[PDB]
């Protein structure tokens, strides 16, 4: 009887949520895109501060 | 827990003996008194906001100008007068 | 502009450190004091996962209608406090401290400054 | 005598159960407990008895007091295991969906606040709705919860 | 179509209740998860292993059809019995109620009086039965019982 | 002293060879073989930084060879799951320290 | 507007893209449905089975790593907000 194949991979989750374009381990990918998101973010910081 | 065991000093009191009684007024005694205490306080400060707001800093040229806060007295007590008054030292 | 808000959220007494958190769950500012990035990775999936269930129970578990929470506060042991504010798309944490919680950090601020003076003595003497 | 006896065996009764009592004020709600757990040979009388069912007015009283007070839609006390221990509110809806829903979210709240530091542990929450205020203090034994409208 | 089949009511009623309770959404369909709301709403079992255990041997089964009713009209057969035993003193009544009850009297003392180095050997049982006979009818019933040993 | 002078962060600093055990669901010969295999895997590929990548790979390798073909262990420093093992096939324990590990055989 | 606000995205992905987007529906309409992460990762596990016979192993945290051996084209790795919905079928 045939046998279903297995396949052994291993992945750490450690690294907090981010989007698939950016690389959680790069500083740079992610100094980016927070300079992005506030570009807004200005008025709700005051705000919400 | 593990380090407990390991180190067997001043065993944790607190004994569950508790209040018990099954009905007609099970635990509702130190623990919950804290609570409740807290509780009472925190009702109070919401509807007493404006008040305690304005109480840490409303921040009130030979002028004076004095605010009354709040007024603290019994109905059953009314007869009585206030007379002597003292503030704690340590709070 | 953006910068002088951190800076006046550490100038208001009893602040410890202040958080925010995107919509998809990235930290955009954290403060110095408190761990910046692994701290902010932390806190933000802890957030999210009592702010959307805060908000979902409200709406539905209490049977209120148009029913959503604005601050949500939670006192724990020592002087850690920890309101949270939702402004927009993006939800932050702030950390202050009781009176005699402040206290405490001012004098354990002074002690390391002793420490640092002695040091500084220490080396002096050395170099003599 | 028979009568006589059992008049008699009533008072030795009524002494064992005084003891720390030692008659006098009707007084104590922990000591009329103590009394009807170990022995229960004899029971009320005795003395004036004070207010029935009102061993303690402190946490009781307190409790009256918060609830009396205005602005206050009531306080639900949440027993550990999901149970309701007291309930004071409007309908019965609303204090059944806040006796099963309000603790699975403090408990939930509780390992939030816990995850930041192990030692800590939550003192007092409060979750501010736009028309409600809902305050919850959590302790082993028990819970307290009191929804207040905002001024 | 039926053929003169008269069946318990009692459970076939259940299996309708807690059906329509979460298909009351009218889908005409029925899920693997839909199944499991119903134990998962009043906590029948205390994991899916549990349903799924009986229902997977049942047969097979896949992704959602409507089939799946199926847990339902088998679920109500896996309760089975129960059984539990409550409290020491029905046991002690029934222990001198020979004639398997409450009823009858003095043979159940001469009984105790077997082999019996009790004080007031007769005169003491003869006491203990008229205490525990408040109607007087020479005998001790349950309540009786209960209220002469509580 | 004792447990009031310790704190979170010094318990943690005072001791990193404590082993706590949460949950059992296997023989107690065969977790005896696979805790020692464990603590010692991790702490040899533990490196500068923990990898949760580079532990589970040792792990995963090491326990095929030990036991059976088909081997599934996950460490996180939180997580939620539900999975079907086999009886006697899974053993849950926890290191000091935000460390959780999961192995079981399917 | 809240399902839009998730934009849950898909790390690593070993299945069918008609799969993968079937399992995006289901894991958005779980994180609503479920109370707590404990029971996310059974009402997942359950959706799964039901749609496809097999064993199905799913663990969801904030922080974890994982070493699995699952049937090949069977495990499909998504993660939104701190959550990482992770399934693999062994056979």
């Amino acid at each position: 009887t045939e046998r279903v194949k297995t396949g052994d991979r291993g992945m750490s989750h450690k690294e907090g949520g981010w989007p698939g374009n950016v690389d959680p381990n790069e500083a740079q990918e992610t100094g980016r895109f927070k300079k992005r998101i506030e570009k807004s973010f200005p008025q709700a910081v005051k705000d919400l501060k | 827990a593990e380090i407990m065991k390991d180190h067997q000093i001043e065993n944790k009191k607190k004994k569950e003996v508790d209040q018990d009684k099954k009905q007609d007024q099970s635990m509702y005694s130190t623990s919950f008194k804290r609570c409740c205490k807290i509780m009472e306080r925190m009702v109070v400060q919401n509807d007493q906001e404006d008040k305690y707001h304005d109480y840490r800093y409303y921040w009130s040229k030979n002028e004076g100008h004095l605010l009354p806060i709040w007024r603290f007295s019994n109905e059953k007590q009314r007869k009585k007068n206030v007379t002597s008054i003292c503030w704690n030292p340590l709070y | 502009n953006a910068d002088d808000q951190l800076k006046q959220l550490s100038a208001l007494e009893g602040a410890n450190g202040y958080v925010i958190f995107n919509e998809s769950g990235i930290p955009l500012k954290r403060h110095e004091k408190s761990i910046s990035h692994e701290k902010a990775v932390h806190i933000a999936a802890l957030v999210s996962d009592l702010w959307n269930v805060s908000k979902k129970v409200i709406q539905r578990d209490l049977k209120t209608p148009e029913n959503d929470i604005e601050v949500i506060r939670l006192r724990t042991k020592h002087s850690y406090e920890y309101i949270i504010t939702q402004s927009g798309d993006f939800t932050m944490l702030a950390i202050q401290l009781c009176g005699k919680a402040i206290e405490e950090a001012k004098k354990a601020a002074a002690a390391a400054a002793a420490a640092a003076v002695v040091q500084e003595e220490n080396k002096e003497k050395e170099k003599k | 005598i028979y009568k006589t006896s059992k008049e008699i065996q009533k008072s030795d009764q009524r002494i064992i159960q005084q003891r720390v009592e030692n008659s006098i004020i009707n007084n104590q709600i922990y000591q009329k407990s103590l009394k009807r757990k170990t022995s229960k040979r004899k029971v009320r009388h005795q003395a004036n008895k004070k207010n029935f069912q009102k061993e303690m007015s402190e946490v009781e009283d307190t409790l009256n007091r918060i609830k009396t007070h205005k602005t206050v839609l009531g306080y639900l006390i949440v027993n550990s295991e999901g149970g309701v221990v007291r309930g004071a509110f409007k309908d019965e809806e609303e204090s059944k969906n806040i006796a099963n829903s309000i603790p699975l979210l403090t408990k939930k709240a509780r390992s939030v606040v816990r995850d930041l530091d192990p030692t800590n542990d939550l003192v007092f929450l409060r979750i501010q709705t736009k028309l409600n205020e809902i305050m919850v203090a959590p302790d082993d034994e028990f819970s307290l919860i009191v929804i207040q409208t905002k001024g | 179509m039926a053929s003169e089949v008269m069946n318990l009511s009692e459970e076939d009623i259940q299996f309708c209740q807690k059906a329509f309770s979460d298909y009351d959404e009218d889908g005409l369909g029925a899920i693997k998860v839909s199944d499991l709301k119903l134990a998962l709403e009043n906590i029948g079992c205390s994991l899916s292993e549990n349903d799924l255990f009986k229902m997977i041997s049942e047969v097979d089964e896949k992704n959602t059809g409507l089939i799946k009713f199926s847990d339902f009209l088998n679920i109500y057969y896996k309760q089975k019995y129960a059984n539990l035993g409550d409290d020491d003193q029905d046991l002690v009544d029934a222990f001198v109620a020979m004639g398997g009850n409450a009823d009858t009297t003095g043979s159940v003392d001469a009984n105790r009086l077997i082999q019996i180095v009790k004080e007031e050997f007769e005169m003491t049982i003869d006491i203990v039965g008229l205490i525990r006979e408040i109607d007087k009818d020479g005998s001790g019933e349950i309540e009786y019982e209960e209220f002469k040993l509580l | 002293k004792a447990v009031t002078d310790m704190d979170i962060n010094e318990l943690r600093k005072l001791m990193i060879g404590k082993a706590i055990i949460n949950s059992s669901d296997m023989q107690g010969d065969l977790l005896q073989e696979a805790q020692d295999v464990i603590q010692s895997g991790i702490e040899n590929n533990s490196a500068p930084v923990l990898n949760i990548e580079a532990a589970c790979k040792y792990i995963k390798e090491n326990l095929d060879k030990k036991f059976g073909p088909t081997w599934q262990c996950i460490i996180g420093e939180g997580y939620a799951y539900d999975v079907t093992v086999q009886n006697n096939t899974l053993l849950f324990m926890f290191y000091n320290g935000n460390l959780a590990v999961l192995i079981f055989k399917s | 507007s809240h399902l839009d606000k998730v934009q849950p995205v898909i790390k690593n992905s070993d299945m069918s893209v008609e799969m993968q987007k079937e399992v995006e529906e289901v894991a958005k309409k779980a994180i609503d449905y479920c109370n707590t992460d404990k029971e996310i990762a059974t009402f997942i596990k359950d959706d799964f089975r039901s749609r496809y016979h097999g064993t199905w192993h799913c663990i969801v945290g904030r922080n974890f790593g994982s070493f699995v051996t699952f049937e090949r084209s069977y495990y499909i790795y998504l993660y939104v907000g701190q959550l990482a919905i992770l399934l693999f079928k062994t056979g």
